[PDB]
């Protein structure tokens, strides 16, 4: 039936195999064969209790998505989700400031620095992320006015669009 | 019955897939010696072991030899190969011809993981399972490495096997807020009188060990009487030499209340409480609170 109505089979086809078995190679085949969007979550689901960083590679290779591999990244520990927002870039930006904000928040200056480069990517909420970066510190007024005017100016540009 | 091809087509796509590099390499060698174990079974063990050796290095050390334990069942010169130290050596003549195939193999993998920063954790995990297999031979030779946290660990189990716990609880507290909470546990848990010992020639006094002298009371003179005379002595100590005593008042009324049960024993303990809290609410705390609150809008502005 070819793919459009095979993916109708092979949904319960997987579930069911899945449910069934034992052995890696050849549920992995079958996941392989098979892979000519749920797939991928459904075999992603098996490598990270059978077969790790592969299954990561497979999500590697849309929010929601993007969303997940961060959540398995998150799983084999930290230092890998700061690394997939910037993977991420490429709404979302509102993702990538969600990654960034425990990000340098927790922190580094390469990712201070691209919270900057995202806070400008394209917002009062920002500002308050942004303020408070500032009043975290027991960096400057001079650096915050330029700020709020590099934001300003971003308004400019935003009301300049017709 | 049938499905033998179905492993052939697997294991050969499995090897057909390119891993460029060391660990790509070494992640395939999980994935074709797998689609082996289910289904020439000594050439695939040779071109498998010179897989894990031309790789990460540092990594295929304990992949490797995790994997061969059961690739040798389906040995002792391959594995002092990889594992090839002072004290894994040490480990070796101690449990080799006196004991094994699980021993022989057990100590090249705890010099392949440590060889390290989890020195007195292996060290201590070594020297229980060698005196297991009450022993005063392995014990020794901890008790030895000891003059030269972690060593608590090894000196609660050694006398385990508290009149020889006095010993080595001496020893480690003479040589850290983790430290010497497990040093005030073990001369409390010991025990009445030679608790409270313990107890000033430990705690003394601090926010954690006045805290632990007032529960170290609680526990010792519990069944005896002088709870609430003693618990004041100490407050009123601690308070001159060292506004956050919200903790004493609300551990002394549950203490109270606990308390199973009259009228002029209840009576006496609500005058007792009240005394404490005039004495406490005019003493400068929500007074204090609003002064540091002005202070601190003033010093912004």
């Amino acid at each position: 039936f070819p793919p459009e109505i095979q993916y109708e089979l092979w949904i319960e086809y997987l579930e069911v195999a899945t449910s069934h078995q034992l052995s890696p190679e050849h549920i992995r085949f079958l996941f392989e064969k098979a892979l000519k969007k749920t797939i991928f979550i459904a075999y992603s689901v098996f490598e990270e209790r059978i077969s790790i960083s592969k299954s990561i590679e497979i999500l590697r290779r849309l929010q929601l998505w993007r969303m997940c591999i961060s959540k398995a990244e998150s799983t084999l520990g930290p230092s890998v989700t700061r690394e997939l927002y910037q993977e991420c870039i490429q709404k979302a930006v509102e993702f990538v400031i969600k990654f960034s904000d425990f990000e340098s928040s927790i922190g580094a200056r390469e990712i201070l620095a691209y919270g900057a480069k995202l806070l400008p990517p394209s917002e009062l909420w920002d500002s308050f992320e942004i303020f408070e970066l500032k009043h975290g510190d027991k960096t400057y007024k001079d650096m915050l006015k330029m700020k709020k005017v590099l934001e300003s100016n971003m308004l400019i540009d935003s009301a300049s669009v017709s | 019955n049938s499905i033998e091809e179905t492993i052939s087509y697997k294991r050969k796509m499995e090897y057909e897939t390119i891993l460029s590099n060391n660990a790509y390499d070494y992640d395939t060698w999980w994935l074709y010696l797998d689609l082996i174990s289910e289904s020439q079974t000594f050439e695939k063990a040779i071109v498998d072991s010179r897989p894990k050796e031309l790789s990460n290095v540092q990594w295929k050390r304990y992949i490797y030899l995790w994997m061969r334990y059961i690739c040798y069942v389906e040995n002792s010169l391959l594995e002092e190969e990889l594992f090839q130290d002072d004290i894994i050596p040490h480990k070796h003549f101690t449990f080799s011809k006196i004991w094994m195939y699980k021993f022989l193999i057990r100590h090249d993998d705890v010099p392949k993981a440590r060889k390290l920063g989890k020195a007195i954790g292996l060290c201590p995990k070594a020297k229980t399972f060698k005196g297991y297999i009450l022993k005063e031979f392995d014990r020794v030779r901890k008790i030895y490495e000891k003059f030269i946290p972690s060593d608590l660990q090894i000196w609660s189990q050694y006398g385990e096997l508290g009149d020889w716990d006095r010993v080595r609880g001496i020893y480690t507290i003479a040589l850290s807020d983790f430290l010497t909470k497990e040093a005030k546990i073990v001369l409390l848990q010991k025990y009445t009188f030679e608790t409270e010992s313990q107890e000033f020639e430990k705690a003394r006094l601090r926010r954690l060990e006045l805290n632990q002298y007032s529960p170290q009371s609680w526990i010792e003179f519990a069944m005896y009487p002088t709870e609430q005379q003693l618990l004041d002595l100490a407050k009123l100590q601690s308070e001159n030499v060292d506004e956050f005593e919200i903790t004493d008042e609300n551990k002394l009324e549950a203490r109270k209340v606990f308390e199973e049960a009259v009228f002029f024993k209840e009576k006496d303990d609500k005058q007792g409480r009240l005394s404490i809290l005039e004495a406490l609410k005019d003493y400068e705390y929500g007074t204090e609170l609003d002064q540091e609150t002005v202070k601190k809008r003033f010093p912004k502005v």
